[PDB]
């Protein structure tokens, strides 16, 4: 054949991947922590954008810390050769390196690690995509007028 | 050329490779919600891909979805520590290759 | 607007 | 539409906005260097930058410097802890544009 | 005109830019740390490199935490209108979220906040850029064979 | 090799 180049990741295989949104809406009263209002617009809104471009989207709603980890052990022992990519979405309170389960954090690293080279051999290669809406801290930004 | 760290016999990859984390925020940073509409990274994120996923390359998108958070939106707010704040989300990116959704 |  | 948090009057940018971090390493990673020919990041950073910063966004040169690193280094120690690794370096992208070197 | 779309930074200023090259190579031997063989062949190659691109290059060699600090504040209160962008490299010691100088330790955050939007008013809406050859912790990348 |  001609020329190949490899520059872009292949993406035709038969399914995209899974897209798993982690909703996490109402918390434990004992965590101290707010409902977290306009999320489910969010999920709505994720779910719908996954599906237009071909995702096989997964929801879960208000997971413990417990499940999350469960949750994503779980997906990565799945078979994903068939799989162009994997997508997660976090949506919840969260500190720098943290996202909250509803009854208490799970340190981001956990979850990723699951989906390390090593750990999920069949998305070694594939890119792993965590989109993450959650805290990093507690600095607010002031701006500049421009 | 020739040394001890380069082309190695039996190919390997970093374990960290191809992963992307759009975090809706910078480190360090609250992120802003509206409880009515979403999150505003959420909602420029959805648009975006709605708007240029058969177009752009990931990276473009992302970066489409900076400007827009960054420009767009501004907190409201009564209480005066939390009013007239600004979001701007950050792209961490190990991939390795160009994405896009499309073929 | 709230913070996450 | 209409609601609190968009469309302001005064325009303002996050001051976080328009900067881009180009990291050598993960974060939490060590970043490797050879004694002779300089660190494997740098190596790759100017070396794509020689070959693509007439042609290339910049991002997408970052992501050509990410599999150059990734593919063709990997450490020789005599000491077994730090022999045989690898690294990926990070783009952390707080930018708002396309940059392109040229115009 | 006919259509604008401003999807690019303006890169057509009369000058590129400034790209300072902090490079430490030797450190007080108090601080305990080694010497880094193979950072003069990275602080040649940048310089070369950002040449070629048509950036003002400046190399300082073996600064220390204080020396650092002032250059990075000195170059923040230059008058940049007439530059597209701004680049700083760093090559030191490092751990995450600080690089090294010649005695000792500086927040990365210290120095990138002298370029803040509000802080440097000629470089807002300009980008940025800071590439940082240095350890982020000490944990090791074992790969996987692919 | 070296680490930094």
């Amino acid at each position: 054949s001609g020329i190949s180049l490899d520059n872009s990741y292949k993406m035709d295989y038969p399914e995209m991947g899974l897209c798993i949104i982690i909703n996490n809406k109402n918390f434990h009263k004992s965590t101290g922590m707010t409902s977290r209002s306009g999320t489910d617009v969010d999920a709505a809104n994720l779910r719908e954008t996954f599906r237009n471009l071909k995702y096989e989207v997964r929801n879960k709603n208000d997971l413990t810390r417990e499940e999350i980890v469960e949750l994503m052990r779980d997906v990565s022992k799945e078979d994903h050769s068939k799989r162009s990519s994997f997508v997660c979405v976090l949506l919840s309170h969260g500190e720098e390196g943290i996202i909250f389960g509803t009854n208490g954090p799970v340190d981001l690293k956990k979850i990723t690690n699951f989906f390390r080279g090593d750990r999920c051999r069949s998305l070694t290669g594939k890119p792993k995509l965590f989109i993450i809406q959650a805290c990093r801290g507690t600095e607010l930004d002031c701006g500049i007028e421009t | 050329a020739s040394g001890v760290d380069d082309d190695m016999a039996c190919h390997k990859i970093p374990v960290e490779a191809d992963f992307l984390y759009a975090y809706s925020t910078a480190p360090g940073y609250y992120s802003w919600r509206n409880s009515k509409d979403g999150s505003w990274f959420i909602q420029s994120l959805c648009a975006m891909l709605k708007q240029y996923a058969d177009k752009l390359e990931f990276m473009h998108i992302l970066t489409r979805v900076n400007r827009k958070v960054a420009t767009e939106f501004e907190s409201f707010s009564f209480d005066a520590t939390f009013h007239a704040k600004k979001q701007i989300p950050c792209i961490v990116s190990m991939l390795t290759k160009e994405l896009y959704f499309y073929h | 607007d709230e913070v996450d």
